[PDB]
């Protein structure tokens, strides 16, 4: 209710002609850091006993 | 090196036998770092194995 917003209307002649740039909620997850925490990192090895 | 501060503080020294073993110095911290392991740790033998 109290949001903002982006909005694009386009002709799609020139983008019929070549897309857009890989725009979705996936782009944002894929463009995101570590999706998964899986395995530690490297520099930190472990902890035995 | 704590002799190479023998030197400096007791002030016994030229800037020869100074940069004689510095020399050396740099050498022993290099091969020293083919023994180690990628923990950080250090070994006897290490790398290789
Ligand atoms: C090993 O080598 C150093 C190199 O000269 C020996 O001289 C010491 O050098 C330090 C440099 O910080 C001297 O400190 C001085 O402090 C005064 C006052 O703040 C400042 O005006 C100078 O610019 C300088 O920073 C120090 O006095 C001098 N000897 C000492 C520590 O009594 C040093 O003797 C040897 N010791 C080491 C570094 O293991």
């Amino acid at each position: 209710p109290q949001s903002v917003c982006a909005l694009r209307a386009v002709d799609q002649s020139v983008l019929l002609m070549k897309p857009d740039a890989e725009l979705s909620a996936s782009s944002v997850y894929n463009l995101l850091p570590e999706k998964d925490l899986t395995g530690f990192p490297g520099p930190l090895n472990d902890q035995d006993n | 090196i704590y002799v190479l501060d023998y030197l400096n503080e007791t002030q016994q020294l030229t800037p020869e036998i100074k940069s004689k073993a510095i020399g050396y110095l740099n050498t022993g911290y290099q091969r020293q770092l083919n023994y180690k392991h990628y923990d950080g740790s250090y070994s006897t033998f290490g790398e290789r194995y």
